[PDB]
């Protein structure tokens, strides 16, 4: 899956 | 701005130790004091040196004085606006016309712009400026670049939910291999990418490239400190049960992939397990 | 003891960010280069906003400058020499005789000591000194505590490998359940514990208590910013999985831990699949 | 599994 991130 | 000194006072007291036990060989009583009553700021030399007469994790402490949210700056705030706006859609407008220009200001306005965009692109949202710059953009902020920051892996991961891959790969390939670990949230975002981009060339069919991210993946587990994520490793190895599928033809990969995915129900990961389900579905036709 | 100013500086540099951006409503220009020089020691406040300028992480920063090893201080060192001494016992002697001493200086020594006595367990290598202290050990660094740190967590994990559970379940009760987290390790020890307790629990047949442990686990699972452990989800999983076994006697569960277990060596966890494995065949006994 | 954990 294409995940999102926001760290 | 945050309340360092209470927590070490806080510790400190829970643990029985004495204000002396602390400040003695780091500095005066009358100067430890002021630390504990957050009125003079502490050095992280200093709080290093604490951390170790306590017997208490630098990090912890750190944590535990407020740095654990992300609340802490604007920028985080905004990150966490993120998921509001994805639920909330009618909200777009207004805070996307405050994000855009503030974009190229620091990566991480610029990872934020990309996660308007991906809402944008789920609600169809228009959005001409996006198609207009992406390309200067990123020639902006990456053609004179040299080493790559936990960030940089962030944007990476999120630019290739919005480009095709074709734009975005050239960025990838001097970002690896990875040879050394700089914090749990660096392995997480270089650890994205890969899952990421893994996905992508799999839908597309492009097995080449879809190795050289299975065998960059693989070598993150030999680095040493490196922190693999649990259920990347899983996904990303359904990932690969399927490239051996797609490759080798032999149908025991298929099933191994299956048999990886619904382990995500059997541990209640419920909403990860049915996109997965989709995505094999998916796979079996094309992207 | 770090050289965070060289980090920032090589970061700066790497932005193409002008030391102007950096110090501007912060400090002065000749303190800032000497920051970047490493001759000024730098505060926690004044690092998190250079992190800001920037836009590079706090944390990251810091590793980069040399918090990511273990190394950096006395008790780290000596938590990567248990490797070492596992694998190498004939080495055993010459450092616990340094360590055993030092075991109640700081939670942190403790931890390691508590190690000593597993390696020690493993190759039967005589340890009087232990019986003859450990509750008056834990008396001393526990009756009269409040609240518990990652450490804490941790000795418990480790405590749970050399005491029977009878001896330790009083510890624990207390330390939950859990209402906030406190970084990734503090999450990793958290979780170690309930881990270690479950299996115990399990092999051992207090239901009863294993389903408090399975429980704790789930509560876990919804603290905010809470980093649950991937791997530890499956094996406490199958774990749990077990324990439906046991109490409802229903043959899918059994089948459910198998598949989890497996799905470690689908994965490449050769040597963890393989401790799985006995460990499963050792719960259909005793 | 019993494991032991090295902070």
């Amino acid at each position: 899956l294409v995940t999102l991130v926001f760290v | 701005m945050f309340k360092i000194g209470s927590v070490l006072k806080q510790i400190r007291q829970e643990l029985n130790y004495h204000q002396i036990d602390l400040y003695s060989g780091i500095m005066s009583k009358s100067v430890y004091i002021k630390v504990e009553a957050d009125s003079r700021p502490i050095s992280v030399e200093e709080l290093s040196k604490f951390s170790e007469r306590l017997g208490v994790n630098f990090f912890e402490i750190l944590n535990r004085a407020g740095m654990n949210t992300k609340s802490v700056n604007e920028t985080g705030k905004e990150k966490l606006l993120i998921s509001k706006i994805f639920t909330n859609p009618d909200l777009f407008d207004k805070n996307f016309q405050r994000i855009e220009p503030k974009r190229l200001t620091s990566l991480q306005y610029f990872s934020i712009y990309l996660g308007y965009i991906s809402i944008a692109h789920h609600y169809n949202i228009e959005v001409p400026t996006f198609n207009k710059t992406i390309t200067s953009d990123l020639k902006h902020l990456y053609d004179k670049r040299t080493t790559f920051f936990g960030i940089d892996y962030e944007i990476v991961s999120n630019l290739l939910n919005v480009l095709p891959y074709e734009e975005v790969s050239s960025i990838i390939k001097p970002m690896y291999p990875i040879v050394d670990s700089f914090g749990k949230d660096y392995d997480l975002t270089i650890q994205t990418v890969l899952k990421n981009a893994l996905t992508i060339s799999i839908m597309n069919r492009n097995l080449k490239e879809a190795q050289y991210y299975i065998n960059q993946f693989e070598h993150l587990k030999t680095i040493k400190n490196i922190s693999i994520n649990g259920y990347y490793d899983l996904e990303i190895n359904y990932l690969k049960q399927i490239y051996q599928f797609l490759t080798d033809k032999n149908i025991d990969s298929y099933l191994n992939a299956v048999n990886i995915i619904n382990i995500f129900k059997i541990i209640g990961k419920e909403d990860i397990h049915r996109s997965l389900v989709e995505e094999l579905t998916k796979i079996s036709a094309k992207e």
